[PDB]
RNA sequence: AAUCCGCCUCCCAACAAGCUCUGCGUGGUGGGGAAGCCCGGGUGACAACCCCCCGAAGCCAGGGAGCCAAGAAAAGCCUCUAAGCACAACCUGCGGGAACCCGUACCGCAAACCGACACAGGUGGGCGGGUGCAAGAGCACUCAGGCGCGCGGGAGAA
RNA sequence: GAAUGCCGGCAUGAGUAACGAUAAAGAGGGUGAGAAUCCCUCUCGCCGUAAGCCCAAGGGUUCCUACGCAAUGGUCGUCAGCGUAGGGUUAGGCGGGACCUAAGGUGAAGCCGAAAGGCGUAGCCGAAGGGCAGCCGGUUAAUAUUCCGGCCCUUCCCGCAG
RNA sequence: AGCCGGUAGCGGGCGUGGAUCCCUGGAUGUCCGAAUGGGGGAACCCGGCCGGCGGGAACGCCGGUCACCGCGCGCGCGGGGGGAACCUGGGGAACUGAAACAUCUCAGUACCCAGAGGAGAGGAAAGAGAAAUCGACUCCCUGAGUAGCGGCGAGCGAAAGGGGACCAGCCUAAACCGUCCGGCUUGUCCGGGCGGGGUCGUGGGGCCCUCGGACCGAAUCCCCAGCCUAGCCGAAGCUGUUGGGAAGCAGCGCCAGAGAGGGUGAAAGCCCCGUAGGCGAAAGGUGGGGGGAUAGGUGAGGGUACCCGAGUACCCCGUGGUUCGUGGAGCCAUGGGGGAAUCUGGGCGGACCACCGCCUAAGGCUAAGUACUCCGGGUGACCGAUAGCGCACCAGUAC
């Protein structure tokens, strides 16, 4: 069944994702498929916030070779919720 | 479907072929995927380990070389012999190794 | 061109061959085949328009059973078949056959 | 998760009623995001948790079917 | 169907206006801001931000004239009414909420594209400064910017 | 043992021709095991309706940073569009879609054809044409009309008023 | 009794309370694909209706549902697409051979198309063809390179009969009887559905008199044996010696319904895996064998002369099929024209006629014996990395 933890996969860690905290703007990799709207929501259910603003951006896979085996890293998703003035996502201040 | 292995960890195994032709040990680890079976202090050989945290001071260790299944046979708990095994089904009826040469269950 | 929708002829293949000469019936040396080549015979397709349950029907069939059509239409007054369109009574009355 | 406790969860899941298999599943998914985000940052030494989870979850939703099938 | 559009008649208006849409200027405000000098950054700086000339192929635009070869469609949009409905609905103004999916890196006259090559070839559109030469997108030099072309060093025969 | 045989390997020509525009180089400093070839500075030269800058195709990570130099680079290599890793592409207003139609394509109706299939007013698809709301600056190693700042705007839902 | 695939490592776990693994059934099964809500440059985009989530009306997500065609009274059922060969049907070449070439050949092959299915086709005489005979069909041997066909060239090439494999026969239409429904030109009507009846070549059936009044049995269904999809039991050797290693050599044994074969440090009946001989299924599949049921099946004179498959037979024209290439050219089939009869009817036995016989057209089905090999297994006087499949290897890949 889809919850909001289907959705949500795992905080952006990196010193541009970090740099987001202060502002207010939190980064995760979320599901290829999920919809602004439905990040807005499932970010909300889940870290009990007001979302009020929704960046996403696709992220290809990196071709990546083993020897003689070429081959692709996942795409990804990646998505910038921006919490309400003040609001805050504890999980991810972190750091 | 499965691996035939007619010993086990750790029953009493003599190996009865090879340069340790004649030992007795307890069989430490079973590899069914390779066929084999390591005895307790048969088949010693010396490995080189470079200088690590795991082994500072380096040079070498001693590992147990696993032997060929067949070059082993369980030793008996009844009769004390090395023995072929047989099945013998219980009244469960579970089944089990028994000694070839006496009657005695082998576990 | 085509198939009768009674009879199911259909346009088949024959050879068209060219002969010469005196027939040995005749009094000649014999026939010599000149050329064969393939070619069609259609059957004689025509069109029947007829109005059956006040509606207007056409069948597209070979002069043979041009009187097979009409015959349907004899057999179709046992049927309910006002209201239909003329697709469906022209299956119904198809089905007769 | 030890043989003994998979079939604990069986028993006790099929003895649940559907709405109480779904408000279970979703603690359970919200539990397995957890692991993930520590797994990410490098503080879940006890990875085998997750395929565990996973593996729950997994059940009880096989079971919420199963109750829902007939 | 139509109060619209077309056609006929009459009245007032008419190189006016009015109304309306756009361009440009100004405009609360917000920004930028050199050389040189110190190690992309600091300073210069409270930077100054003004006058005159040139002036488009761009804009006002759906402008104007001429010509013959006589120069897309459809929606948006306005209007008209039909089933309806007229506590509805639509228009205008204000307020609150809502606003999805895909692209976006980098090369792009080329060592990243088409040419088996880091290939003197090929590749559509826009910008393309200054001076002089009658003009110019020509030519020479040169700004910004970018390069010296991924083997070199000598020698000084045919 | 021969088929200008087939496949593979290795010779010869030969340290030979060549090293791909005659725009052009010099020095000092740095780095490093190693430097004509990488970094920095000064000097010199070339392009400048381009050999500068911006878009679209095509290409698909080649971008940025760290660590590397076996091979790839016509030489060298400490360098690189190369190896490994990590990061990096943020939109109601840009572009395209939830708008329109063009050729053409497809195609209810319908027509035709041994089968396969061919046509076909409507309709639908089809754009670099029509329609449609965003400008200036700041910020990153690397994105920005996308983030930020400032000033503007569009549609949809609901409501209130007229 | 180990295990968390190839796959070791870091970092963690599970298993005699039976894991991993194997077989069967089930659940889950994004998107595309016949692809089917609609669109589309497959794997993307965009909707309607019902229900749900969120603060939720806009927005978005989740579940369900929505293509078209056919058949049957909006709803039911079905179709669509794939499959290596095999199969049928609809179309159908050329090189080549003829030492040139046209008829002829190649060849109804290659190939395209449609369709089936585990096979398909064919099949229950309007047969054969000379026997006073045979008795559906298919397939093998043979008949026979015969008969014949043939620019009587090149070449092509039957059938009956005999021996075998397998074995099986059925359902209808019509007459006539009943019933419902419909028509307008009111019934002794005509027509359509359904039921009854009937099914054949010594002709059979219908209807009307007379007489007579249980056995067979499926190709459908049910049960079961047997088979497949995992498995399991399975006899007998120790010692010395050379040697890195014994299974070699030596000594003394032993099993054998098992001395097939492969492994184990070299060369092993007795170490391992096996082998002979046996055993095994809760579940799914099969089940042509066994059993049972059901459908269905079955008389005799006499009379009547109602029915016995129509644009058909039949004749002519044009063609194809057959061994038959226009030939004395019948037969089977049919594109065109003409066009019957119902047993005193019709087709056939190679033009035609007579006689003498054979057979009953114009509706349908029908196991088996036969073809094939994507798949599983067994076996080779088959290959052994330039071989053997194109591929022993991450190949229909790199390129
Ligand atoms: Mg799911
Ligand atoms: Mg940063
Ligand atoms: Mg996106
Ligand atoms: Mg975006
Ligand atoms: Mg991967
Ligand atoms: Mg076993
Ligand atoms: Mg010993
Ligand atoms: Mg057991
Ligand atoms: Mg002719
Ligand atoms: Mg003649
Ligand atoms: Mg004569
Ligand atoms: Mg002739
Ligand atoms: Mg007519
Ligand atoms: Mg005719
Ligand atoms: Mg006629
Ligand atoms: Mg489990
Ligand atoms: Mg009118
Ligand atoms: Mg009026
Ligand atoms: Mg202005
Ligand atoms: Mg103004
Ligand atoms: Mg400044
Ligand atoms: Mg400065
Ligand atoms: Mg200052
Ligand atoms: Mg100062
Ligand atoms: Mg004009
Ligand atoms: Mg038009
Ligand atoms: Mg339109
Ligand atoms: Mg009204
Ligand atoms: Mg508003
Ligand atoms: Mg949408
Ligand atoms: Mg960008
Ligand atoms: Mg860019
Ligand atoms: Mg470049
Ligand atoms: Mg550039
Ligand atoms: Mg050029
Ligand atoms: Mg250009
Ligand atoms: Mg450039
Ligand atoms: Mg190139
Ligand atoms: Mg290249
Ligand atoms: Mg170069
Ligand atoms: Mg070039
Ligand atoms: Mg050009
Ligand atoms: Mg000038
Ligand atoms: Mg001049
Ligand atoms: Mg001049
Ligand atoms: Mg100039
Ligand atoms: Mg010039
Ligand atoms: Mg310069
Ligand atoms: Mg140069
Ligand atoms: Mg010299
Ligand atoms: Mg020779
Ligand atoms: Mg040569
Ligand atoms: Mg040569
Ligand atoms: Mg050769
Ligand atoms: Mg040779
Ligand atoms: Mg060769
Ligand atoms: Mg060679
Ligand atoms: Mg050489
Ligand atoms: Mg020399
Ligand atoms: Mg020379
Ligand atoms: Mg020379
Ligand atoms: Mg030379
Ligand atoms: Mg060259
Ligand atoms: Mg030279
Ligand atoms: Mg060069
Ligand atoms: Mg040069
Ligand atoms: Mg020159
Ligand atoms: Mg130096
Ligand atoms: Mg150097
Ligand atoms: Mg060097
Ligand atoms: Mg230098
Ligand atoms: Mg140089
Ligand atoms: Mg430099
Ligand atoms: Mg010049
Ligand atoms: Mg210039
Ligand atoms: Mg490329
Ligand atoms: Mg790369
Ligand atoms: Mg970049
Ligand atoms: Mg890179
Ligand atoms: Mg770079
Ligand atoms: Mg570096
Ligand atoms: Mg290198
Ligand atoms: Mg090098
Ligand atoms: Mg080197
Ligand atoms: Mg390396
Ligand atoms: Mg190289
Ligand atoms: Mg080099
Ligand atoms: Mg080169
Ligand atoms: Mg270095
Ligand atoms: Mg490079
Ligand atoms: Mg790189
Ligand atoms: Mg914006
Ligand atoms: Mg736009
Ligand atoms: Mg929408
Ligand atoms: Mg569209
Ligand atoms: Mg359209
Ligand atoms: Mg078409
Ligand atoms: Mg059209
Ligand atoms: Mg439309
Ligand atoms: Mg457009
Ligand atoms: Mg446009
Ligand atoms: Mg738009
Ligand atoms: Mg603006
Ligand atoms: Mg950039
Ligand atoms: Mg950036
Ligand atoms: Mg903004
Ligand atoms: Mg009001
Ligand atoms: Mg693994
Ligand atoms: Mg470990
Ligand atoms: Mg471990
Ligand atoms: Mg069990
Ligand atoms: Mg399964
Ligand atoms: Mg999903
Ligand atoms: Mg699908
Ligand atoms: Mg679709
Ligand atoms: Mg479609
Ligand atoms: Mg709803
Ligand atoms: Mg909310
Ligand atoms: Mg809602
Ligand atoms: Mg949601
Ligand atoms: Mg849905
Ligand atoms: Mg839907
Ligand atoms: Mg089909
Ligand atoms: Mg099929
Ligand atoms: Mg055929
Ligand atoms: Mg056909
Ligand atoms: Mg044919
Ligand atoms: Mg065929
Ligand atoms: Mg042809
Ligand atoms: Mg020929
Ligand atoms: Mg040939
Ligand atoms: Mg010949
Ligand atoms: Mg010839
Ligand atoms: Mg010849
Ligand atoms: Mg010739
Ligand atoms: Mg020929
Ligand atoms: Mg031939
Ligand atoms: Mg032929
Ligand atoms: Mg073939
Ligand atoms: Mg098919
Ligand atoms: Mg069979
Ligand atoms: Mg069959
Ligand atoms: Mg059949
Ligand atoms: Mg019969
Ligand atoms: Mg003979
Ligand atoms: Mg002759
Ligand atoms: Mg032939
Ligand atoms: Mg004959
Ligand atoms: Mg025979
Ligand atoms: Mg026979
Ligand atoms: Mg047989
Ligand atoms: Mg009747
Ligand atoms: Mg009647
Ligand atoms: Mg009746
Ligand atoms: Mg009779
Ligand atoms: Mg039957
Ligand atoms: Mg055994
Ligand atoms: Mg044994
Ligand atoms: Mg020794
Ligand atoms: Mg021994
Ligand atoms: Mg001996
Ligand atoms: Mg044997
Ligand atoms: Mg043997
Ligand atoms: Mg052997
Ligand atoms: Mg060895
Ligand atoms: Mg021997
Ligand atoms: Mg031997
Ligand atoms: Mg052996
Ligand atoms: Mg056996
Ligand atoms: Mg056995
Ligand atoms: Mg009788
Ligand atoms: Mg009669
Ligand atoms: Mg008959
Ligand atoms: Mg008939
Ligand atoms: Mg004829
Ligand atoms: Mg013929
Ligand atoms: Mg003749
Ligand atoms: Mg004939
Ligand atoms: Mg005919
Ligand atoms: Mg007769
Ligand atoms: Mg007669
Ligand atoms: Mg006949
Ligand atoms: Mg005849
Ligand atoms: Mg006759
Ligand atoms: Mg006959
Ligand atoms: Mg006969
Ligand atoms: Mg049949
Ligand atoms: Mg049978
Ligand atoms: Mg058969
Ligand atoms: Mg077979
Ligand atoms: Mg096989
Ligand atoms: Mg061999
Ligand atoms: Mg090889
Ligand atoms: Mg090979
Ligand atoms: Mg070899
Ligand atoms: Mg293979
Ligand atoms: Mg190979
Ligand atoms: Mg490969
Ligand atoms: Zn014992």
């Amino acid at each position: 069944m889809k919850t909001a933890y289907d959705v949500i996969l795992a905080p952006v860690l990196s010193e541009k994702a970090y740099a987001g905290f202060a502002e207010g703007k939190y980064t995760f990799w979320v599901h290829p498929k999920a919809t602004k709207t439905e990040i807005k929501n499932a970010v909300e259910t889940a870290f009990k916030v007001k979302v009020v603003k929704v960046n996403t951006l696709h992220v290809r896979g990196k071709k990546k070779r083993l020897g003689r085996y070429l081959g692709k890293r996942p795409d990804r998703k990646k998505a910038i919720v921006q919490v309400a003035p003040g609001q805050k996502i504890e999980a991810l201040e972190g750091l | 479907m499965r691996v035939k292995m007619h010993v086990k960890k750790g029953d009493t195994v003599l190996v009865a072929s090879g340069k340790y032709k004649g030992r007795v040990g307890k069989v430490k680890e079973v590899l069914p995927k390779k066929y084999a079976v390591i005895v307790e202090g048969v088949n010693i050989v010396k490995k080189a380990v470079r200088v690590s945290p795991k082994y500072p001071q380096g040079g070498f260790i001693e590992k147990e070389a696993p032997l060929h299944a067949s070059k082993v046979r369980p030793i008996c708990p009844a009769c004390g012999k090395p023995t072929r095994v047989r099945k013998k089904f219980l009244e469960n009826g579970k089944k089990i190794r028994v000694c070839a040469k006496c009657g005695g269950a082998l576990d | 061109s085509k198939v009768c929708e009674i009879s199911g002829k259909r346009p088949i293949v024959a050879n068209s061959i060219q002969r010469r000469g005196k027939a040995k019936r005749e009094g000649g040396v014999g026939k010599k085949t000149t050329g064969i080549s393939k070619r069609r015979q259609y059957p004689n397709l025509q069109k029947v328009r007829v109005r059956v349950a006040g509606q207007e029907i056409t069948f597209r069939v070979a002069a043979s059973h041009i009187p097979k059509v009409y015959e349907l239409v004899e057999r179709a007054k046992g049927l309910k078949l006002e209201g239909l369109s003329p697709k469906e009574i022209k299956k119904e009355l198809l089905k007769l056959l | 998760m030890k043989l003994s406790e998979v079939r604990k969860q069986l028993e006790e899941a099929r003895k649940l009623s559907p709405v109480e298999l779904e408000k279970l599943v979703r603690e359970k998914k919200r539990e397995l995001m957890e692991l993930r985000f520590q797994a990410s940052i490098g503080q879940l030494s006890q990875n085998h948790k997750i395929r565990d989870l996973k593996r729950q979850i997994a059940r009880l939703l096989t079971v919420l079917n199963e109750k829902r099938r007939q």
